[PDB]
């Protein structure tokens, strides 16, 4: 049915009244239409790069100096390459730490910079109050103690917000994300040259699902390349630990993959339910390590 | 709602003025729209 | 409360004798909230009472606004500002 909620989602902001816009769409929008509303609509330009934000949800006290490094090494990446940032939108995790990095380094170049959030509608605090027809909205960032919703991120510029079964349902975006990254991929990068845009995936804190994320890269068509950051707290500095012990295309030196899968379920709780399997996914991560 | 006003940093730079608060009515000068 | 000298734990003794005050004597989340306001300490509020996981109540934190407003307490305007308040709905 008609998306009847699209409009500009400007926060309340602080210290500024940070924009944004949004669409409601479906879940079975086709690729070339959720780009051809990018551009021609937003009036956005076309990125050199794209980075895509993948860690988890409520990652909870990155550290001093980690946070630091990261806005400061990532914000350069973005504004000197013209980049799109691809989080999820909800004010819990990565989504939380990219929009603190921004905070930080600014110099208002959201001009260079179009983060752009990704959730499913339902989800999402203050839900309600965002339906209507080219509705410039308000939009309260107060932390409601009682509410166990998300809310979106102040500091994002675009919102993308996809139909599902119904509220609370999570978990019907992943698939909008990736064919935008597959449509990307498929534009030239400059009217003189013929190379396609790159795409890049960053983790921050990962999990036992983007260890999956991971490996569903490399295993694409071209094999988008992943970068992870150690001082995380989660499957990122696991699969850093997993880097420095291992050869060029090796399953392991001598056998430590009992205490691998101790360090697996010690994480995550498994008991050797499928903590055997969460070793071969990082057997085949420790494996292209031409793309780590 | 309607007790409400919808562009309330105007209402308090005013305020801000009439009361002499100099620094107060700067802070307040920056938030909002139409600053000049 | 013991002040580390040498560690620097627990930095320079005047946040040691003002967030004593606010640790025990429970007195809320928002009555701390308004001891630093007569004192015009935003470095104490900011740090040590708008903290992570800070579980605020209903409008209080507007009511200090309308505290904050009147004693001309700028900087704690825009600290709540920052922190959620809306002059729309205040």
């Amino acid at each position: 049915s008609p998306t009847d909620a699209y409009g500009v989602i400007n926060f309340q902001g602080g210290s500024h009244s940070y924009r944004a816009k949004y669409v409601r769409l479906s879940y079975d929008t086709k690729p070339e239409i959720i780009l051809q509303l990018l551009l021609k609509e937003w009036q956005m330009e076309l990125p050199k790069l794209v980075i895509s934000v993948h860690g988890g949800m409520q990652k909870f006290e990155l550290h001093p100096r980690i946070k630091q490094l990261l806005g400061k090494g990532l914000i350069k990446a973005a504004v000197t390459t013209g980049a799109w940032i691809l989080t999820g939108g909800v004010n819990t995790g990565v989504a939380k730490h990219v929009g603190d990095a921004l905070k930080e380094h600014a110099s208002r170049s959201s001009r260079k910079i179009c983060t752009i959030g990704i959730a499913p509608w339902g989800v999402i605090e203050n839900r309600n109050d965002l339906v209507g027809r080219d509705v410039v909205a308000p939009y309260q960032t107060l932390l409601n103690p009682l509410s166990k919703l998300n809310v979106l991120n102040n500091l994002h510029s675009h919102f993308i917000l996809v139909d599902d079964g119904t509220v609370g349902k999570y978990g019907a975006e992943v698939r909008l994300r990736r064919e935008l990254e597959k449509t990307i991929n498929q534009q030239r990068i400059h009217a003189r040259i013929g190379q396609g845009v790159p795409v890049v995936a960053l983790i921050f804190e990962g999990g036992p699902n983007v260890i999956l994320t991971v490996l569903e890269y490399l295993q694409e068509s071209p094999p988008v390349p992943v970068v992870v950051c150690e001082g995380t707290g989660r499957a990122a500095d696991l699969l850093a630990y997993i880097h420095k012990q291992t050869e060029e295309g090796g399953n392991l030196p001598d056998a430590a993959e009992p205490d691998i899968i101790s360090t697996i379920k010690k994480t995550f709780n498994f008991g050797q339910s499928e903590a055997v399997h969460l070793f071969q996914t990082m057997m085949e991560c420790m494996k292209k390590k031409e793309l780590i | 709602e309607t007790k409400r006003f919808p562009y309330p940093l105007n209402e308090l730079l005013i305020w801000a003025c009439l009361m002499k608060r100099q620094v107060m009515a700067r802070f307040l000068w920056q938030h909002g729209e139409e600053s000049m | 409360t013991v002040f580390h000298i040498g560690s620097e734990d627990h930095q320079d003794i005047d946040v040691a004798i003002l967030t004593a005050l606010l640790k025990g004597t429970n007195a809320s989340a928002f009555d701390q909230l308004i001891l630093t306001l007569a004192w015009d300490r935003v470095d104490i509020a900011k740090n040590h009472v708008f903290v992570y996981g800070q579980q605020w109540l209903v409008g209080s934190l507007e009511q200090a606004m309308l505290d904050a407003l009147v004693m001309d307490r700028v900087s704690f305007v825009k600290l709540l500002i920052e922190n959620g308040v809306s002059m729309h709905k205040f």
